[PDB]
């Protein structure tokens, strides 16, 4: 398949787009991270529920600093 | 994929550890990801774009401000993002002034 | 007080005043600093505010 992968050359587009978004932003988050986020509202989650997560995974990091 | 599946691959993104080393961690967020596996509403990435609009103008990057109204099309142009009001709200949660 | 600038109408200097640069994560001063004269009357039909940019780009330089 050919269309099927040009596609995928235009998920990694949008996934710089949201690269250029996460430095502006100064977010921890890298891209193969986001693609799984992006699996994750595929299915469908709260982005609160997953900020909490990191927000508790992040801060978990810190303490065994 | 599964729900339950996808969280321990975040568990090994951002820490170290396996799926088969930690699960204190990891029960916390099938706790917590669980039972609220439902968007609040439908999509309004409209409505939070107009606030990370309210990041770049505290930084005094007004044309950056102008290249987020294209940069938010994209997402629309490609279309293989259901929810673009979760992913905007979800970096939009974690924004830190870089200050 | 100190300059020559003392003996200038009290007005003029008042519509002068300072300005900064809105935060960015390699802050020096010498990169975040600006003066703003802003419109006090009519002179908005004279001076546009486009115009007080151009002002403040040759200010930067």
């Amino acid at each position: 398949a050919a269309a099927a992968a040009a596609n995928l050359n235009a998920v990694r587009e949008t996934m710089d787009v949201l690269l250029e978004i996460s430095r502006i932003l100064n977010t921890g988050l890298d891209m193969e991270t986001l693609s799984i986020c992006v699996r994750l509202c595929e299915q469908g989650i709260n982005p609160e529920a997953l900020s909490s997560v990191i927000k508790e995974l992040r801060k978990a990091t810190e303490a065994l600093k | 994929k599964s729900p339950n599946v996808l969280l321990q691959n975040l568990c090994c993104r951002i820490l170290g550890r396996s799926e088969a080393d930690v699960a204190q961690q990891f029960q916390y967020a099938v706790r917590v990801i669980g039972s609220n596996f439902a968007p609040t509403v439908e999509r309004d990435e409209f409505l939070v774009a107009e606030k990370i609009k309210k990041e770049l103008i505290r930084q005094r990057r007004e044309a950056d401000a102008a290249l987020f109204s294209e940069l938010h099309r994209k997402l629309h142009s490609q279309g293989v993002l259901k929810n673009k009001w979760s992913i905007l709200y979800l970096l939009l949660s974690l924004s830190e002034d870089p200050r | 007080r100190a300059t020559n600038a003392q003996f200038d109408s009290p007005e003029i200097l008042r519509r002068l005043d300072v300005r900064l640069l809105e935060v960015s994560p390699g802050d020096t001063g010498w990169d975040v600093f600006s003066l703003d004269y802003h419109v006090d009357g009519p002179i908005a039909t004279v001076f546009t505010r486009e115009c007080m940019s151009h002002y403040l780009r040759v200010f930067n330089f």
